[PDB]
RNA sequence: CGGCUUUUCCGGAGUGUAAAAAGCUCCGGGAAUAAGGGCUGGGCAAGGCCGGUGGCAGCCGCCGCGGUAAUACCGGCGGCCCGAGUGGUGGCCACUAUUAUUGGGCCUAAAGCGGCCGUAGCCGGGCCCGUAAGUCCCUGGCGAAAUCCCACGGCUCAACCGUGGG
């Protein structure tokens, strides 16, 4: 933890605030990482999270989830580019997804968990499986359902302990999410990891878009981002 | 429209149509009629006592290059006539004329022939009720 | 042709709820379906709800809350016990006793929760959450 | 060493029932004529007229339990009782 | 009816992540065969799945059933005696394994290795209440840990036999 | 371990909450000028009218 | 290198028969003394160097490998999965929402008949009254045993068996 308050302040000291969103949590009277989402503000330049949430920058909380090998072509010759996809994110539902173009793998690499850190979001958990009732947020709260391309994903409450039934795709992106247990149901072409992780993000921001009454906050020990 | 009849008192058609469409699967319509159990040489058995009467090498599919020996089997239960592909290296001259064998299918896609070998449906396990594995091997001596 | 009021007016309740409107008229009005709207504004889904003679069958105004996310009537009336409504609690609800369903018992249109303790079977007639 | 735990009279065969149970901690298994001569001596009965059936000593366990029978008269067992516990025993050739 | 088998495979043999946290325990652990592991793996599976269908059931069977549920698995020593139906979701493997007799009996200082004890168990050298068992895959209850103990027969009951002392060294040590 | 129960804002128009990257906006009154007015991206978009809390003033 | 017990291993003693054998149970002599199978390019990804053949020989469930460097054939070593098990093949379920009641599609990918009418069948407007067949709740008789779930108890435990509840 200390050593993540040290970064956060090595980067204060270096980073200079470029877009408007850079001088309050610069300046400092933004702390809470959900006054960035509450509002609506937009993120430009990646150091606004670290300072708030430097954990991204562990290795365990980074993710390469895939390294495709794409090829444009011109008359003299076939011109090879690189697309990774992978995630980053906090494991108490703070988590963002990216693909990033390069030449070299490391670049790719590089691109693609920066744009990563800015599809930062906010992931509802809960316990609304009729089995757990346990109000602890070890899963997500209600069943939940995303699309992207064709693939569509229901991610369903599991018990506690069971561990992430799913794709590895989805599998890491809950790792990342704070979430342990969920029965999934997979429909569409599963191969192209691409459009079943952007799925299974979606399903994730869905997840705040049910209303909710109190009474089920207290029901499923529904929270907000970090529990 | 919507997917019909959806009503209570609609289990006849419902039960029909299903049953009628259930046709249109293969697998099903191939199991029911038994008809892989009427076109057999094998008549569903794993397994199979022939006897040799000639080999013979096939081209392998292209690109693939080379020669791919087996024999010709006339099996002792029926009479039907089938290849037989024989694996190892240098197996051919272990198998000779006239050799009771023991064969079974080659367990390709469908049990059809196995990758690259058109044709063939079938391979040699036991030569004389010895294994050809481990005479590829050389560990047994064929009686 | 019309074939259903209450399925109608479900659609109805949730397509303008999904553009969300403040106020909707349903065109078809029968007992049935204000017995059925007592359910869930007891449950407080929807804002008030009211019959408007019209002279021909009767219109019903409500207005909307913005709370429910999907609210659907079951058609095949499927008749269910007591003891294995949970079978279809997996069937149209998102979790664990998220919503509610409707069923016609004995005793008249009421809330599904209700039903457990007065220990009342019946076929299943909409659900909503 | 033996020490009983059931002592029941079936008066309708006027015969003694006796369960009993052996500590063998560390030694190979009694014998039958060890233990036969072992209970007659403090239950006083007439040893002719007293016979064993079983002694079921279990896996791993120092304590084997056993059953034997006591009769009255030299008639009862000849009549009663089946033919093989008096070979086993001795009491007949 | 044909008697089937007690313990579950794994769905896949080659996965990375499951082989290794099994490997762990294993060496860990020190098991003959990952049968034994998937077995207990098993075990807890059962009791996962009665707690997951009692936790839904309303009624009169379904009650007493939770209570005998309870009770015998406070009985094992893998509970609290104030446990309730909530918790058992949160057991895990280990919860069993350190209640199998090699692990027990290897805690109680009786073996300078889980292989060292389980060779003294499998040659019917531990006595339980006086009884001797040749199992280590044996879960012990709450009310017998304190009858483990070194069997009568054995030249280990024997305080000077010479493994004895280097046991109870390594014990102070 | 303190659980920062935060206040997720929502809507006036609809009365739904506010998603994160929603592109919804926050103003003040445009009659009390006290009043904080929020309005979610579904309600910006078909423009559905909204009404102050305060002063009960209408205004799109 | 030093020490420890003997899984089995020879003898004796119980049971065993109504004949033993079973070697089931206890004691004594007592040696470290039984382990293979498959795989090693990827789909399985668990696992790499060398010798040999060089589009021949062969391997290969699918993708692929070899026209002289083969990390993919064969030999050796190394390594990997399982374990008195292990491989090949054939039949069945799942994988499959590729049988779609739950739960699929039919403009361009197989898939709306050129169009209309119309019988059976299916699906049908609102309100009141009656009936109560369906529908629902309660209750008597009844669906054998065996199998299945759980507690306890017996055989080391287990399996197995019984007592009790379902």
């Amino acid at each position: 933890s200390q050593e993540w308050k040290e970064y956060a302040k090595r980067v204060l000291d270096e980073w200079e605030p470029k877009t408007k969103l850079g001088m309050m949590v610069k300046e400092g009277q933004i702390t809470d990482i959900h006054e960035i989402f509450r509002r609506g503000y937009q993120i430009k330049e990646p150091e606004i999270i670290d300072v708030l949430l430097p954990e991204v920058n562990a290795r365990e909380n980074q993710e390469v989830l895939d390294i495709a090998l794409t090829v444009r072509m011109t008359d003299s010759g076939r011109r090879v580019r690189f697309r990774v996809l992978a995630a980053v994110g906090n494991r108490d539902g703070y988590v963002g997804l990216g693909i990033g173009h390069g030449k070299e793998v490391g670049i790719a690499i590089r691109k693609a968990i920066n744009y990563a850190k800015l599809n930062i979001i906010e992931i509802k958990r809960g316990c609304g499986s009729w089995e757990c009732r346990c109000r602890r947020p070890h899963s997500v709260p209600f069943a939940v359902e995303g699309k992207e391309g064709s693939v569509r994903v229901r991610l369903i409450p599991g018990p506690r302990g069971l561990g992430l039934v799913i794709g590895d795709v989805g599998k890491k992106i809950l790792r990342l999410a704070g979430v342990q247990d969920v029965w999934s149901q997979t429909f569409g072409e599963t191969r192209t990891t691409v459009n079943f992780a952007k799925a299974v993000f979606n399903a994730l921001y869905n997840t705040n878009r049910v209303a909710i009454s109190p009474e089920m906050i207290e029901r499923y020990g529904i929270v907000v981002g970090r529990a | 429209g919507k997917k019909a009849p959806n009503g209570e008192f609609a289990g006849r058609k419902l039960k029909l149509k299903r049953k009628k469409f259930r046709w249109s699967d293969i697998r099903y319509k191939r199991r029911v009629l038994r008809l892989k159990e009427k076109s057999d040489p094998l008549e569903g058995a794993p397994q199979a006592r022939g006897i040799v009467l000639e080999k013979i090498a096939v081209e392998a599919k292209q690109p693939n290059s080379g020669m791919r020996k087996a024999v010709r089997v006339q099996l002792i239960k029926n009479g039907k006539v089938v290849t037989a592909f024989c694996p190892g290296d240098g197996a051919i001259k272990f198998i000779d004329e006239h050799d009771e064998v023991i064969i079974e299918g080659i367990g390709g896609p469908k049990g059809g022939s196995m990758g690259d070998i058109p044709g063939i449906r079938y391979k040699v396990v036991k030569v004389n009720r010895v294994s050809l594995k481990e005479l590829v091997k050389g560990r047994k001596e064929k009686p | 042709t019309l074939l259903d009021p209450l399925a109608n007016a479900l659609s109805h309740i949730t397509n303008s709820e999904r553009v969300g409107k403040r106020e909707v008229y349903i065109k078809p009005a029968s007992k049935l379906i204000g017995e059925v709207l007592r359910v869930m504004q007891k449950y407080g889904y929807i804002g008030e709800f009211e019959f408007i003679d019209d002279g021909r069958a009767g219109v019903y105004r409500v207005q909307l809350l913005g709370r429910i996310n999907k609210a659907g009537a079951i058609k095949p009336r499927f008749p269910v016990k007591v003891s294995e409504f949970e079978k279809w609690e997996k069937r149209f609800l998102p979790a664990f006793e998220f919503g509610i369903l409707i069923v016609s018992t004995s005793q008249g249109v009421m809330s599904h929760k209700e039903a457990i303790e007065k220990g009342i079977g019946g076929r299943l007639i909409a659900y909503v959450y | 060493e033996i020490r009983i735990k059931e002592i029941k009279e079936n008066k309708l065969i006027g015969r003694k029932e006796i369960y009993f149970e052996i500590y063998h901690p560390g030694e190979p298994t009694p014998s039958r004529k060890d233990v036969k001569g072992k209970l007659v001596a403090m239950l006083d009965l007439n040893p002719e007229t007293t016979v064993i059936q079983y002694i079921r000593s279990y896996f791993g366990s120092y304590i084997s339990k056993g059953y034997a029978k006591a009769y009255d008269s030299k008639e009862r067992m000849l009549y009663i009782e089946p033919e093989y516990i008096l070979i086993r025993d001795g009491l007949i050739e | 009816k044909r008697q089937r088998k007690k313990y579950e495979t794994p769905p896949h043999p080659w996965i990375k992540e499951r082989l290794d946290r099994e490997r762990v325990l294993m060496d860990k652990y020190e098991l003959k065969n990952k049968k034994e592991l998937w077995k207990h793996e098993t075990q807890l599976k059962n009791f996962r799945r009665r707690a997951r269908r009692l936790l839904a059931a309303r009624g009169k069977q379904a009650e007493i059933e939770r209570e005998q549920l309870l009770a015998r698995l406070k009985r094992l020593g893998l509970l609290p005696e104030d446990a309730v139906l909530d918790d058992v979701l949160s057991l895990t493997i280990e919860d069993i394994l350190e209640r199998r007799l090699q692990t027990i009996v290897y805690k109680k200082g009786l073996a300078r290795t889980m292989r060292q004890a389980r060779q003294l168990i499998v040659h019917g050298h531990i006595e339980v209440n006086g009884q001797i068992i040749r199992s280590p895959s044996y879960l012990v209850l709450k009310e017998e840990e304190d009858t483990i103990t070194y069997a009568r027969t054995s030249p280990f009951a024997n305080p000077q036999h010479p493994e004895r002392m280097m046991i109870e060294k390594a014990k102070q040590g | 371990m303190v659980e920062m129960k935060f206040e997720i804002p929502v809507c006036t128009s609809c009365g739904r909450e506010i998603t994160p990257r929603e592109h919804a906006t926050h103003f003040i009154c445009p009659n009390c000028g006290e009043a904080v007015i929020w309005r979610c991206e579904s309600c910006r978009v078909l423009a559905k009218p909204y009404k102050c809390p305060n002063c009960g003033w209408e205004g799109p």
